[PDB]
RNA sequence: GCGCUCUAAUUGGAUGGAAGCAGGGGCGAGAGCUCCUGUGGACCGAUUAGUGACGAAAAUCCUGGCCAUAGUAGCAGCGAU
RNA sequence: UACCCUCAGAAGGGAGGCGAAAUAGAGCAUGAAAUCAGUUGGCGAUCGAGCGACAGGGCAUACAAGGUCCCUUGACGAAUGACCGAGACGCGAGUCUCCAGUAAGACUCACGGGAAGCCGAUGUUCUGUCGUACGUUUUGAAAAACGAGCCAGGGAGUGUGUC
């Protein structure tokens, strides 16, 4: 798995990952790049609305076939992935939870730093059975940081 | 408070005039990078230099534009080839001992990265005393 | 015998793929196919006297 | 309106090529040249003929496309642009510092290059870019 | 003439940090040689004389890994909607 | 990998503990390339395609391992080599003699003055010149002839006998 890209400083900042999720890697890149510089709690309200449908995900990158969407601005083509997005309400959920268990306003603390990686390969168990297709597997890395 | 380099780093050779020209000349001209052809095409080909083969190659044919062949005509002076950029003349030194016989006018050392920080020492310090320069010396806080 | 001990055999021209005997769908004996043999390798009859 | 021209041309009773041709030699100086009078500017040979070399550069075309002008602004113009490389950043400087204009909408009058003038007198068999203009169909607004 | 493996003789380096790797500096027409910083954490050379399963951009080459293809095709068609 | 927080949770995450080291944390030594995310530098939504080589500009650069470089003047100065002016020809464009192998002339150096992203070098980009891969087949290959998606590793004159 991945380890912090970017170095932060415990003093003003919070900390949280996603492991091995799987769930659409071109998903999570869009929801990330869409919601940093957003406010933790802005975060959430947005993408429970996009899990709503009232909010679509620019898909700027991975959007071959993708129908335009009226609420893009400055874009044309985007969706809905409430998958992908109910796993960042997780990891936000989380880092605002570390967040006030350091005295911090988690709420309203800043995404200073938000990345999706693919991970690949789940990796079969002891008296289980093997992956399917390739889905892929995710990893999240998520920085709060204070205002 | 600052860092400073061991050593004579500012001694310079004594060339005769000459050879003080044909350094100079060979500053001056230089020569191309010759690296392989292609290289920059695909990356599994390295920049390495391998003569062209190829019947059609345009580069084994001379096109202009092309890259230079390798050839003798190419060769720095006899004089000042293989001398470091300063006039000196190197010495691959590993221990104390392999400072016998280096003239601190004409060679500067260079110690083997192989060597480390104990042995280092005692070479860097002996050397200047012989009036030897040492290319790649310790920075130490004075 | 060493890489020498299969039946591979080359399915040969029209399925777009290099004439490589092949066993159980992987390559093997010939000297350019992992497993395969060794095209000029030491020897015993050698005479280094 | 308002190009700080720091060169005007008056092209009428003058060959089109030839001036043309020294305009672009100019705006190619960074020279800012505007030509004047294009109506009034005139090319020799056959009218029939030359009128013939026009029209068939406007049939021909297809879904890429081939604009050319019918207007005696535009015809200059492009001839002018034939002449210099304005495709590259220089040329299309060059180019772009040149414009044509029907009649003169300048204050001073506009100067007369060198061998460039036709003498009426001595030429019968020659054509004004007005004329050929209103043959391809160009609406006179001159 | 350059480079690789291992043997020998002669001679050196390394936990005060070897090999390898990443980025960077210098030399050689060049094969390539060398140095600096970071990583690494235990081995590594030089010269001479030898040894050889000794040098790859290619063979619809072999094996493994990976990207675009694409969030696309399929997950409708069947007298059992 | 105890304890605490979070979580539907023996998951995972945060905090924390062990150790020289956890980027040694369980398919766990090192950890290349292809390649992916985030990001820094250069370019960028009016413009042209063997992706470059050699020249020369912009912009960017911690130290180290390179330390040069710019302008005034002056010295030296190969081949080449004048302007102006004086006289003399040519219908004319222009030429001849003289001034003169003079002034000039690449490189190199000396004095004085200057540069520290500053010189080299590196990354990217701009301009000029040249330029339709590579290998093979072929009289002729950029070929509408043949091969390869990309990278790493693997992949082809060897032994005996005799001459
Ligand atoms: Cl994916
Ligand atoms: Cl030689
Ligand atoms: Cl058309
Ligand atoms: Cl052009
Ligand atoms: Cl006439
Ligand atoms: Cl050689
Ligand atoms: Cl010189
Ligand atoms: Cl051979
Ligand atoms: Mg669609
Ligand atoms: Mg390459
Ligand atoms: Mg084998
Ligand atoms: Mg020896
Ligand atoms: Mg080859
Ligand atoms: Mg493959
Ligand atoms: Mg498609
Ligand atoms: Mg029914
Ligand atoms: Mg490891
Ligand atoms: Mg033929
Ligand atoms: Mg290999
Ligand atoms: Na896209
Ligand atoms: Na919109
Ligand atoms: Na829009
Ligand atoms: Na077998
Ligand atoms: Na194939
Ligand atoms: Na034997
Ligand atoms: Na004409
Ligand atoms: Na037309
Ligand atoms: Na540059
Ligand atoms: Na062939
Ligand atoms: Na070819
Ligand atoms: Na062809
Ligand atoms: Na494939
Ligand atoms: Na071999």
């Amino acid at each position: 798995g991945i380890s912090y890209s970017v170095e932060a400083d415990p003093d003003t900042t919070a900390k949280a990952m996603l492991r091995e999720r799987q769930m659409s890697f071109k998903h999570s890149k869009a929801i990330a790049r869409e919601i940093k510089g957003k406010t933790a709690g802005e975060a959430v309200d947005y993408l429970e609305a996009v899990i709503e449908g009232d909010q679509p995900v620019p898909f700027k990158q991975h959007n071959s076939g993708v129908g335009h969407k009226s609420k893009v601005d400055g874009w044309d083509a985007g969706r809905y992935p409430e998958k992908a997005s109910k796993a960042f309400l997780d990891l936000l959920e989380n880092a605002v939870g570390n967040a006030d268990h350091q005295g911090f306003d988690g709420e309203a603390m800043t995404i200073k730093h938000v990345a999706a990686h693919k991970v690949g390969e789940r990796k079969p168990r002891a008296m289980g059975r093997a992956s399917a297709w390739n889905s892929p597997q995710v990893d999240v890395e998520l920085i709060l940081e204070e205002p | 408070t600052e860092l400073q380099a061991r050593g004579l780093t500012e001694k310079t050779p004594d060339l005769s005039d000459e050879d003080a020209r044909l350094l100079t000349q060979r500053h001056r001209v230089g020569k191309p990078q010759f690296n392989r052809q292609d290289h920059h095409k695909k990356k599994r080909v390295s920049t390495s230099w391998r003569k062209p083969r190829g019947q059609l190659s345009k580069q084994r044919r001379g096109i202009k534009g092309k890259g230079d062949t390798v050839e003798a005509g190419f060769r720095s002076p006899t004089a000042v080839r293989g001398k470091h950029p300063s006039g000196f003349e190197e010495v691959r030194v590993h221990n104390v001992d392999d400072l016998e016989g280096v003239d601190g006018d004409t060679e500067a050392v260079r110690i083997a990265s192989k060597v480390g920080a104990r042995k280092r020492e005692r070479i860097e310090e002996e050397a200047e005393d012989a009036g030897i320069r040492v290319l790649n010396p310790t920075y130490v806080e004075v | 015998y060493a890489g020498l001990r299969t039946p591979a055999e080359s399915f040969g021209s029209g399925r777009g793929q290099a004439h490589v005997p092949k066993l159980d769908g992987r390559a093997r004996r010939v000297p350019q196919a992992v497993k395969g043999r060794s095209a000029h390798p030491p020897k015993t009859e050698k005479d280094r006297s | 309106a308002e190009f700080d021209a720091d060169v005007i041309v008056d092209a009428r009773d003058c060959i089109m090529g030839r001036v043309a041709s020294q305009v672009a030699e100019q705006a190619l100086d960074g020279e800012t040249v505007a030509v004047v009078n294009a109506e009034r500017a005139v090319i020799t040979g056959r009218e029939e003929q030359i009128v013939e070399k026009y029209e068939k550069r406007v049939d021909i075309g297809n879904d890429n496309g081939y604009f050319y002008p019918k207007r005696p602004d535009g015809i200059f113009k492009r001839t002018i642009r034939g002449m210099l490389p304005h495709k590259k950043q220089r040329g299309r400087e060059a180019f772009e510092s040149v414009r044509v204009y029907l009649g003169n909408p300048y204050d001073e009058d506009g100067e007369v290059l060198d061998g460039t003038s036709l003498d009426r007198l001595s030429n019968i068999k020659f054509v004004t870019l007005g004329e050929i203009s209103e043959t391809l169909g160009a609406n006179k607004t001159w």
